């Protein structure tokens, strides 16, 4: 499967 | 409702695990990399990544 991008902290 | 195209293993305590095949319900997108939804199967709610998903 393909790389994940960087996550978020919300908001 | 989505449906993933890919297996994938939760890397942190706010993502969920999945199978290829399994239904994503109420999502919602976050960012262009991530949603939150809940896998119907396991009955878990968190981040998903959103490349791993496709609508419908
Ligand atoms: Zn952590």
């Amino acid at each position: 499967p393909p790389p994940t991008l960087p996550k978020p902290k919300l908001p | 409702t989505y449906r993933a195209m890919y297996d994938y293993s939760a890397q942190d305590e706010d993502e969920v695990s999945f199978r290829d095949g399994d239904y994503i319900v109420n999502v919602q997108p976050i960012d262009d990399g991530w949603m939150y939804g809940t896998v119907q199967r396991t009955g878990r709610t968190g981040m998903l990544p959103a490349n791993y998903i496709e609508f419908v």
